RNA sequence: UUGACAUUGUGAAGAGACAUAGAGGGUGUAGAAUAAGUGGGAGCUUCGGCGCCAGUGAAAUACCACUACCUUUAUAGUUUC
RNA sequence: GUUCUUUGUAAAGUGCCUUCGAAGAGUCGAGUUGUUUGGGAAUGCAGCUCUAAGUGGGUGGUAAAUUCCAUCUAAAGCUAA
RNA sequence: UUGACCUCAAAUCAGGUAGGAGUACCCGCUGAACUUAAGCAUAUCAAUAAGCGGAGGAAAAGAAACCAACCGGGAUUGCCUUAGUAACGGCGAGUGAAGCGGCAAAAGCUCAAAUUUGAAAUCUGGUACCUUCGGUGCCCGAGUUGUAAUUUGGAGAGGG
């Protein structure tokens, strides 16, 4: 059972020598080959935030633009299309929406090689705001696999309680498990290991 | 070490070493036969003691366990055998003798 | 309860050291008699679960059999039949080894009432069993209340006739659906429906 | 067992009064005892891995469970002892190597 | 008569996978500069070395976990010829 | 029917709580060879190699994989009419 | 060097037990031919005669790793039925069950697998005496690589 060692608990909260934010980063291994029809490539939904400094650069308007600036971190609009169009980009992705199909076209030539862009297969383009803000700012983290058996991301802050991170592990463990093909082999809950940037990684 | 079925006697130091009680192998079944009034035997427990032998019995223990449980884990991975006769280690010592050091 | 440790020895015998002493075993019975007895069974285990009293009563005997098949008496593969029933060498048996080596033992120890044997060796050219025997005429067997049947002349060549396990297996007198082939006595059941059973009153 | 009182049916049958007695050991006689399993475990120690058990986590570790079943049938007779026969290979497996 | 499997074992060497801890290396033009390479990152850190926001490029560096390919680079154990 | 000796600090069984309850392996089963059979992807039997297990295992008459239900107790012997 | 152990012998030592017959009938292994197919090779006759091994008064078989799929029954034999049917088969000539049901018949159990362990209490034989299908005292040996008692799953044992 999961609650003696940290994992997303307590322990290592204490063990830090640092004083900024440090986010934690969940190391598994399922075994799998060079195949690609068998395999993850979902995202697990994560309820707590991950409280982390991904700036955006969402543009609306309308019934859009309101309950922008409450729970991100940036506001823009239509007309700010001619600002993220020449020297300056540290962001790490964009969000647009349905009213934003005109206006999707002066955005795309500085997001296609790095992949910040508005997609069919890329979370991006919805119409009730205020309900995916939880999902961006909360990171839900993509998963994807490069060419064998292993997969790494990012789960939450090691200074939150013990509660506030065992319900956002409960539902990133079950999409390890799910979405992966039987087309795999023995157990795919085997070695579970986890560490943050410098301190040591648990497994149980 | 004796008895035709040597299958009636692997088991028994395995069983030792999983319990934590002194075990002796000795050179004569025959001989924990007579002093029993018997023909043969191979097996001898030592279970109720008097308060006459008691001090002499622990210093035993140690020196039996000091060549036996001890060197169990050891010789685990040890195979015995294999020692060839007169014929077989002098013509074929000497020949790994006069190809080296001569 | 060393019985419980030796049983579930004899079933570790694709290791290191089962593949040793039965192959030490079995060579020295190769520089023996074919037909030599035995004075201690080589497994206590075996030998008691079948049914084995230590004391003056109880033989034991070490046989050692060949194996292969058994090629037609033919004078040169000369048959004189059908096709069907024209073949040498895919020629069996229809009796298993345990059975055979019975059979031999009772033509030597002809005063013994056979009783069961075991698998305890086979290489090659050679299988092995040891079969234990019983005194009809010993005084101290000759009663008790568990092998007074012994002294009955109803049990005389066992062997030859099939009252034991190996021989209730190759027989097939067992109970099933598939064993209803000779559920009860070979030609008997044959000859019991291949008969006609007429009555004074034909209905 | 609770029927439908009718010729056919989900429940094919009469409902008739109920009784159920008592249990038998005429369906455990395959059981767990702290008899057979001290026993059992001691001597899978002391006589070691056979020729294709050695073959057997190599070809698991290596190469994958669908393989082991696959070469496991072939060694024994049943899916349904490869089952329950490479399922027990695992126990070791885990439980001894790492842990 | 010929092939295979059992019988049928206990070693050395030459290629030979692979547990497991370290060490290690690869795009041209260019940006001081070793690029199939993602993110955490404004700090790990008395030293201040890199920074960094900056910036040229197709990809931006330490605290580097490692999604890691890969090293016939070697070790501590099993392998087919 | 009569009649000798009490067999005895002799054993078995009934009601209640708790812990256990050990039960047969070169056997089972598989591929294959032949042969038998009402038996039909295989009824049995012997041979060959392989080679089990314990909330197990055999059987449920179309193999097979998949998730269940049922039903017995093998690889020990004896017993009249 | 004396004394045990295991193992293989020895005799006109002591005590025993095996053989062939008979073979109507029952248990096995091996095993045909004619015959049919209007021919004739798988098929059939036949899972037959002979041949060789083996006992009894009967024997063999037997208390399920049984049959079913029932509102489940419930060892073995046997007659009636199933039926000339399911089935098999150059789907040819042909061959070929079983469950259930009725009834005569009707007996149940015991060995290993448990520490008798505050006691190998058990058994062979020699000998003495006797009430002799045998008993009791002694002297040896088997046997601890395990003889009495408890217990066989339908139970059951230890503690109380």
């Amino acid at each position: 059972v999961k609650e003696l060692l940290k994992y997303s608990n307590e322990t290592k909260k204490r063990n830090f020598l640092e004083t900024v934010e440090l986010q934690v980063g969940l190391k598994n291994y399922d075994p799998q080959r060079d195949k690609r029809f068998s395999g993850s490539l979902k995202l697990p939904n994560c309820p707590r935030p991950n409280m982390s400094i991904c700036i955006f650069g969402d543009a609306f308007d309308v019934d859009r633009a309101k309950s922008c600036g409450v729970d991100a971190m940036s506001v823009d609009d239509l007309k700010k299309l001619n600002k993220n169009k020449k020297l300056i980009k540290k962001l790490s992705k964009k969000y647009n929406a349905f009213i934003a199909s005109e206006v999707l076209i002066k955005q795309v030539p500085r997001l296609l090689g790095p992949q910040l862009s508005k997609a069919g297969k890329f979370p991006t383009p919805v119409s009730h705001n205020d309900d995916l803000y939880g999902k961006v700012t909360d990171v839900r983290s993509t998963i994807k696999f490069q060419l064998k058996k292993v997969l790494c991301l990012a789960v939450a802050v090691g200074n939150v309680e013990m509660e506030e991170d065992v319900l956002v592990n409960q539902i990133l463990m079950s999409v390890n498990f799910f979405v992966s093909l039987l087309k795999k082999n023995w157990q795919n809950v085997g070695s579970l290991v986890v560490k943050s940037s410098m301190g040591p990684a648990f497994r149980l | 070490n004796d008895v035709d079925p040597i299958e009636l006697v692997v088991f028994l130091p395995a069983l030792c070493k999983k319990m934590g009680v002194p075990y002796a192998i000795v050179k004569g079944k025959a001989r924990l036969g007579t002093l029993v009034n018997q023909k043969t035997s191979a097996v001898a427990a030592l279970t109720e003691v008097r308060a006459e032998d008691e001090a002499a019995l622990a210093k035993l223990v140690s020196t039996i366990d000091a060549n036996f449980a001890d060197k169990y884990d050891e010789v685990k991975k040890h195979w015995g055998g294999g020692i060839l006769g007169n014929k077989a280690q002098a013509k074929m010592d000497k020949r790994a003798k006069n190809s080296d050091s001569a | 309860g060393a019985y419980k440790y030796l049983e579930e020895l004899q079933r570790k015998k694709q290791s290191d050291v089962l593949r040793f002493l039965q192959r030490v075993r079995v060579w020295e019975y190769r520089q023996k008699n074919v037909i030599h007895r035995a004075a201690r069974p080589t497994r206590p285990d075996k030998a008691r679960r079948l049914g084995y009293k230590a004391k003056q009563g109880f033989v034991i005997y070490r046989v050692r059999v060949r194996r292969g098949n058994r090629k037609r008496p033919v004078p040169k593969g000369a048959t004189y039949g059908k096709p069907t029933n024209q073949g040498v060498n895919e020629l069996k048996y229809q009796r298993s080894l345990r059975a055979t080596a019975e059979e031999r033992v009772g033509r030597r120890a002809a005063n013994l009432r056979v009783l069961n044997s075991y698998w305890v060796n086979q290489d090659s050219t050679y299988k092995y069993f040891e079969v234990i025997l019983v005194d009809p005429q010993h005084k101290a067997i000759r009663r008790d209340a568990r092998y007074n049947w012994i002294c009955d002349p109803v049990h005389k060549h066992r062997e030859a006739r099939g009252l034991t396990a190996t021989g209730k297996k190759s027989r097939g007198i067992n109970k099933g659906h598939k064993f209803n082939n000779t559920k009860a006595g070979r030609r008997k059941t044959w000859k019991r429906q291949n008969t006609l059973s007429l009555w004074r009153y034909r209905k | 067992t609770v029927k439908t009182g009718i010729a056919i049916g989900l429940n094919k049958g009469k409902k008739v009064t109920s009784m159920t007695p008592a249990p038998k050991i005429s369906y455990k006689k395959g059981a767990a005892s702290n008899r057979t399993k001290f026993v059992r475990s001691l001597v899978r120690e002391i006589a070691g891995l056979s020729p294709y058990e050695r073959r057997l986590i190599d070809l698991i570790r290596n190469s994958g469970e669908k393989r082991a079943r696959k070469v496991a049938k072939k060694r024994l007779g049943s899916f349904t002892r490869a089952k329950a026969k490479v399922e027990e290979m695992n126990n070791i497996i885990a439980a001894s190597r790492r842990h």
